[PDB]
């Protein structure tokens, strides 16, 4: 039940330290080092409070990797709400960053920093033998982003054998973005890091924008809100490993439950019973509306019609915390009468999973006390349009050969961009060939 | 001599395969082209780099 | 962590730089004495970006400036902050300018630019690391175009992996001491289009046109002119010197704004046209005072709202106002234009609302963006070239030093290529 | 046939100076940059002489 | 237990040696009456370093002020501390000074400097423990430089395996109106490179420049400027003057200052800008004491922190304050500029703190530190030596008793081979990132 | 060189076809540009035989 | 073929003297302007005409 996470990019380190602060606040891992529930300093390793290692004389540290070439991000992290108990010996950063592109950080200037973080990965890999994949935080154009990942996934799949891993791809939002060439780095990231992967799921910042401004009636699009929401969502995801309950199955069980194919690889994370100080005051929580409000279009990370969205799988995650009795009542109150449009020639068995021992809600945030979780990790074969729109914009901007000259002299060629277009066209046309329902 | 004969012999040992099928193996065929041309050029530059 | 140098040039570039750092220290107030007037104590990094370390919290620019006419710099050294400079800028002589392009380009400058490159080389390493070059460069004089072009060339063979910021004053038929300046323009941007990273078409007769006609100012002087251009480029570079949450970095600005890396002439305009003289003294709200953002006849370039082809925009505010009205204004001014619906430019949504305290105002509204009206600016440059060159007039002044005709012929070939490519873009 | 062309590319290898311990830390970075630029051009010329002669 | 005694060589050397021994004796007080003046008996061995016991608890030097034109020795010797000596000294002859290097070095041997070797044989034998002797060598003329290099060449054979204190004085061509300066000085420092241990090349040129252009002194005489150089050399000599927590012998510091013993040229400064002339009485406390430590104004050379690669710096802080803030500011000055980053002997600093004040200003400091902007000084002297060498210029009386072209040719060749090696060590960054292994290992 | 110096001249003379086109922006503006890249390598080895005739 | 070409190397690349650092700035400037016209007119037109000689 042991895993060590790496984080690259500025927004990657932001969601990383936000989620780790939420972890340390909800396990009682105080900034005093020890957890006051027992008498073990630093942390613990018993069954599920197992995000630590015996570094000192029982001293335990929240093992994670924070990497970005731009050096001030780790300084502004280290002066945050969890100040001094981050690692004083592995916070490795560069001097000058790639500054919002792909090619320079990957091929040219990162080639003398890949081996340093590789040696750090080896030194942390000489530690405790628990291994159930990885947890890689990255974006498409936030910090270095694609530049580290496009090399390190190949390096992990060649150097470290055929070991499983998992990654976090932050899907961008042009209304709050900071670049224009995001189709190019998106298509390059999608042909590179997905074919050398084992598990992934894409989170859209525009989906957060939609569920905030269009579903919660708040008026603040700042990355702190995104960091807190990602902390909540990834905490709910990891809470199966973090707390033991009735169906306390591992993340290896999840990744050997979800993925059907190397190409058919991505879920539609369905968790929008949206909450804040507004939508948590004097409401009533039930197992009907939070489960009936899943398949609708304005609840999704990636946009899809419910009838046009075909569920190859309909896996579910529950935070539980009261009983499994009402969950096994809602398996007939909601889950049994589901004749919703499905995929042909595949089993139609709905899955549920409940994990007890409540993760504590965010302190000092916006949401009030909430109980349930409807993190229904389905998948959708009609997310081919969600990248076909980017391929269409990339076609309408790529025939003009815009921004090519910044991506010529750093090693690649026009054949690489043709191969990236070929790979995304292959993925999409494979979905309308056999992914979307066929004969 | 024998080196350039080897290099062009490996160049003609990479024929373009027939286009047939429901476009599954064609991407693997393109990958095989680009990679194998890359290491034949690598063997060429190593051989002419020792000499 | 982030450092920018201070190299200036010219006889007008030096004085617009003097006004530039005067008006960007107007909101900073860094004293030349040593009493350590801190603008904002959390902005040690954002004073260190421009004013670099020389002593304990005494932060001075990388002050090096060169010209052969010492009267102007000796005049501007007695300014408000005219003495906070290192005793290393004084690398010069008394050879004279004479509005001679050849002596700055070829003959006289080749024996003095070595000291300038040596001092910027020995000053560049005296910090954490190097990030950016900048230059206020002019074409109104003779020497400045030549030595700025050769300095950009020498920094190309000496520092390739560094950006340079090249302000460039375009010739003027309205204010001109001498008229040979078509020759000072056709062989200045001949190689500047493939030597630097980003450039500026700050005009001079469109600038005087908006100073005279559309403002009704009774001051046709260099004073208020430098005030206006210093305020406009201060509002431009406030984004680069104050990175709140956005306003991407040096190569990042070159990444998202430069397709076909020759077409890097963006035109810096400004919305409210506030000027010393006739003044408007209301709090500038967003919509009805940022309505001067899209009008093409209200900027430092000869343009047209319908005979114009934009492909990038930028807006960096300074007041603490909202963004919903900014977004709806942007949606109207981006969905209104039929000719803007081209196959290129899918996304240019870069807009800043950063809380930066200004000098006399409380907010700002800046425009940075390319167009195809720089092609008609170069077209009137070309028609002045045809007025001056088709009988080979006045070439005896300049051919005696080191020049010939084939440099002008390849310059005209590059001008024809620019005109053909921009006309291809206009009918694309 | 191209056994003199590989001697030409070995002369391009022979156009390499030493990495200059007697070299300023800004300047042998420039030597490395003009190195990688010239072998970018050499790789373009190499795939030229690989693809063109095969026909 | 330890002695370093006095001897002089130089036309501008006798005055500065007398005043320097006054200002190192001005707070100690050994009177010529014949009785002891004990006010602080914790400097017994410290005054025994320079003033040795020859009578009943009376500590006297072995000061041999030798001049071939003894008018200065006739005039300035009758001071308060200028008569408490062993009287068998000041061996003198009036054969002439003449501002000439060749006849001073060549013909005046058996006349005076043979008696000088005899008298330093005797006076280094009837004492406790020798560690060398002190001299303020001056290049103001030719005879003083010739007798100084004669003494250096003879004491490299008298006591060869012994570190002996050698100084030099850089002349002031603005003030020294001699028609030929750079022959004797350049050939003298040529000899002194391969004949000595250390050179504290204090000057009169750049100090004239800073007192006329910065200090705004209307009277730049040799008196107050000698007081300036005497305060600077007092701050230098504070290592052996005062008994600290280490009591560091200069035998150790001579090996400390050399990275390789060929090159021993660096000069001090005076960081808090003492007020001889334009006067002030303010207490120079810590931040204004350290704020002027990296200045391009006070250092007595062609000032260039940009052209600075310093090897070993040391500032004696006899002002009574702790060294934690001093070391923090030392780290700030160390890391705030990249010119100092050379990374040989990575602890190349020193903070020695005593409690004995030099003067009525109780808390103050000075600047001593390795000098690397001396390359332009060496060039500024050497190329104006070669300016008046190409046309066989000024052989009016530099046609000496023994003259060769090989001596001058080898002099300028070794001058070239020291300036070129110095500029090769100011370049070729063979420790910071200049190797081949910072960028991986394999780059063809 | 000095007889193989013209062998790179017959190498450029041998494998330089007419710029047969293939698509827009290609094979008459960028394959022509890689041919001028070859010519600038020729220029560089001309200023580098300037310094081998020096020795 | 080789005649005008190789003998033009043997003359023109043997016709480059080092400059004169001795002397004042005026004569040094004249030698610098003659240098920067001389090597440009040696490399440019000669490798242009050896480029477009017959192919």
């Amino acid at each position: 039940r042991e895993c060590i996470s790496i984080h690259v990019g500025q927004a990657g380190v932001q969601i990383g330290n936000a989620c780790w602060e939420l972890y340390c606040l909800e396990h009682g891992i105080q900034p005093d080092g020890q957890m006051p529930s027992d008498k073990t300093i630093g942390g613990g390793d018993d069954s599920f409070n197992t995000f630590f290692s015996e570094t000192g004389a029982g001293k335990h540290v929240p093992r994670a990797v924070f990497v970005d070439l731009e050096p001030t991000v780790i300084d502004e992290v280290r002066t945050g709400t969890y100040r001094q108990l981050f690692h004083p010996e592995q916070l490795i950063t560069g001097k000058e960053d790639a500054a919002n592109n792909y090619a320079r950080g990957h091929y040219t200037i990162g080639k003398e920093i890949i081996d340093l973080v590789l040696d750090r990965i080896r030194k942390l890999a000489d530690q405790c033998t628990g291994l159930q994949g990885f947890s890689v935080f990255h974006s498409f154009g936030g910090g270095t982003g694609s530049g580290f990942t496009s090399l390190l996934m190949e390096r992990l799949s060649v150097d470290y054998g055929k070991k499983s891993k998992l990654e976090f791809s932050i899907y961008p939002a042009p209304q709050v973005s900071t670049a224009v060439v995001e189709p190019y780095n998106s298509i390059l990231t999608t042909h590179t890091t997905l074919e050398h992967s084992d598990c992934a799921f894409m989170v859209d910042n525009e989906a957060i924008y939609d569920i905030c401004r269009r579903n919660l009636d708040i008026e603040r699009p700042t990355y702190t809100n995104l960091n807190r929401l990602i902390g909540q969502i990834v905490s709910s995801i990891t809470a199966s490993l973090r707390f033991d309950g009735a169906l306390n199955v591992d993340l290896t069980e999840f990744q050997t439950n979800l993925v059907p194919y190397p190409r058919a690889h991505f879920p539609l994370a369905t968790y929008a019973p949206v909450i804040s100080a507004e939508k948590a005051y004097h409401e009533q929580l039930s197992v009907a509306e939070i489960t009936n409000a899943c398949f609708e279009p304005a609840n999704q990370m990636v946009k899809c019609d419910p009838r046009h969205g075909k569920y190859m799988a309909c896996c579910l995650l529950y935070r539980g915390d009261v009983v499994p009795k009402d969950v096994n009542a809602a398996i007939a109150t909601i889950k049994t009468k589901r004749t919703i449009q499905f995929v042909d020639w595949c089993p139609t068995g709905f899955k549920v999973g409940i994990n007890y021992e409540p993760p504590t809600v965010v302190p000092g945030g916006d949401l009030a006390k909430v109980q349930r979780a409807v993190c229904m990790l389905s998948n959708t074969t009609a997310i081919a349009e969600a990248w076909a729109r980017l391929d269409h914009k990339f076609d309408l901007m790529y025939a003009k050969r815009a921004f090519v000259h910044w991506y010529v002299g750093e090693g690649m060629e026009e054949g690489e961009f043709s191969e990236a277009r070929e790979d995304m066209a292959a993925l999409e046309k494979d979905y309308e060939e056999v992914g979307v329902d066929s004969v | 001599l024998k080196a350039v004969r080897l290099i062009k012999f490996l160049y003609q040992s990479n024929p373009p395969p027939n286009p047939e099928g429901t476009r599954q193996a064609r991407r693997n065929r393109r990958r095989r082209w680009r990679e194998r041309q890359r290491q034949i050029h690598s063997i060429s530059e190593r051989i002419l780099s020792t000499y | 962590m982030r450092e920018i140098v201070h190299i200036q040039a010219g006889q007008c570039g030096n004085q617009i730089g003097a006004k530039f750092w005067e008006v960007i220290s107007d909101e900073h107030g860094i004293d030349p004495t040593g009493s350590y007037h801190g603008d904002s104590d959390l902005q040690l990094e954002r004073i260190n970006v421009y004013y670099n370390e020389a002593a304990g919290n005494k932060y001075v620019p990388r002050a090096i400036l060169v010209d052969l006419e010492p009267g102007t710099m000796d005049s501007v050294r007695s300014g408000p902050f005219g003495q906070i400079f290192r005793p290393d800028n004084f690398v010069f002589g008394q050879s004279g300018a004479g509005n001679n392009w050849a002596k700055g380009h070829y003959t006289e400058g080749a024996e003095l630019v070595d000291s300038v490159l040596d001092v910027v080389r020995k000053e560049s390493e005296s910090c954490d690391c190097l990030q950016g070059f900048q230059l206020t460069h002019s074409l109104g004089g003779g020497t400045g175009s030549g030595m700025g072009t050769l300095l950009i060339s020498k920094i190309r063979e000496e520092y390739p992996d560094r950006i340079m910021n090249t302000f460039s004053v375009v010739p003027s038929p309205k204010v001109s001491d001498t008229v040979v300046e078509p020759y000072n323009a056709t062989l200045s941007v001949h190689q500047l289009v493939e030597n630097t990273d980003e450039t500026y078409c700050i005009d001079n007769e469109a600038l005087y046109d908006i100073c005279f006609r559309t403002l009704k100012l009774t001051t046709p002087t260099y004073g208020d002119l430098n005030h206006l251009v210093s305020a406009t480029m201060s509002g431009v570079t406030t984004c680069l010197r104050f990175p709140g949450q956005l306003n991407a970095d040096l190569r990042k600005l070159a990444v998202n704004m430069v397709p076909f890396p020759r077409l890097h002439f963006f035109m810096p305009g400004f919305a409210p046209l506030t000027s010393r003289g006739s003044q408007q003294y209301r709090a500038l709200t967003v919509p009805e005072l940022t309505q001067q953002m899209f009008d093409a006849k209200n900027m430092m370039a000869a343009c047209d709202p319908r005979h114009g082809r934009y492909l990038t925009v930028a807006a960096v505010f300074r007041g603490r106002m909202s963004m919903k009205e900014v977004d709806e204004q942007m949606l109207n001014v981006q969905n209104k234009n039929s000719s803007y619906f081209v196959e290129w430019i899918p996304n240019n949504v870069k807009t800043a609302v950063c809380d930066i305290p200004p000098r006399g105002l409380k907010m700002s509204a800046t425009f940075i963006g390319n167009s195809t009206a720089i092609q008609e600016l170069f077209k009137r440059i070309s028609e002045q070239f045809t007025a001056m060159f088709r009988r080979k007039a006045f070439l005896h002044w300049y051919t005696g030093e080191g020049m010939d005709e084939m440099e002008f012929t390849e310059a005209e070939s590059n001008m024809n290529d620019l005109v053909s490519e921009y006309q291809q873009y206009q009918d694309a």
